[PDB]
């Protein structure tokens, strides 16, 4: 989703 | 001085994150907690004294103090449990404004992760390598470093 | 030198015991994760470079080497990423030996812990402080701030 | 149950 830990 | 260490617990949103701070350099460690228990107090301070030597640990609290489940892992770990009361008033003071400090950090970063514990850690690596010049993880290897010496 | 370490997997109990060696000293950090996935190294990661001074890190695998997320938190961070590759032959035999140096550690500790991760953690305590005369929690600390002055 | 992480 766009975050350092969820890139997704 | 090298060995000494400050118990400090904070809330974000809804969750507690459970700072170290080694006092004479202000360098920090930090974790996420559903809930403070004396269960997760001493998990942490076993994590903090097989990386760090820490010798004293002033608590946060008096049920941590209190707690035997903290004092059976200060009675592993080699470390001397004391209490946290301000003799120096001075320490009221830096304990806040550290916590306003790291939640300042986790604020703007909390929007690059999804998880509150990964913001924590990205504050917690801002706070260390921050010079203000020194940063607080090079005064801790130089304290500790000196005392080795 | 000062900044450089090493990833290292190992398992116990059908889990996961994530490792990053600092090489020039010894000195270990460790966690329990159930397994070993992009997401858990690069928290790890994040960890470890907010509490030493960590410039490059030897990947365990080429699946951790390929991960994006894992290059995400190694660029986030300030890491070089490199792989893990043992072109100095000496490498496979100091891991594979510290590997079972902690696994002879946790078994000696494991009936004082409930849970693993207790006694992983007893297990990087007791071997970050055993003099070998300087511990690798000594050396760590020396070879940093040599390195900072 | 007489460990450290679980005194009972
Ligand atoms: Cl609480
Ligand atoms: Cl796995």
């Amino acid at each position: 989703s766009d975050k350092i830990d969820n890139l997704d | 001085s090298p060995g000494i260490w400050q118990l400090d617990c904070t809330h974000l949103e809804g969750k507690v994150i459970l700072v170290a701070v080694h006092v004479a350099s202000g360098y920090i460690e930090a974790e996420v907690i559903p809930a403070e228990t004396g269960q997760e107090t001493a998990y942490f301070l076993l994590k903090l004294a097989g990386r760090w030597p820490v010798k004293t640990v002033h608590t946060d609290n008096g049920s941590n103090f209190t707690s035997t489940t903290v004092k059976a892992a200060c009675w592993w770990a080699g470390i001397k449990q004391e209490d946290g009361i301000p003799y120096n008033p001075q320490s009221q003071g830096v304990i806040e404004s550290m916590n306003k400090e790291l939640k300042k950090i986790i604020g703007q970063v909390r929007d690059q992760a999804e998880h509150l514990k990964t913001a924590v850690q990205m504050a917690v690596f801002i706070h260390n390598h921050k010079r203000k010049g020194y940063s607080a993880g090079e005064r801790i290897v130089d304290i500790i470093a000196t005392d080795i010496q």
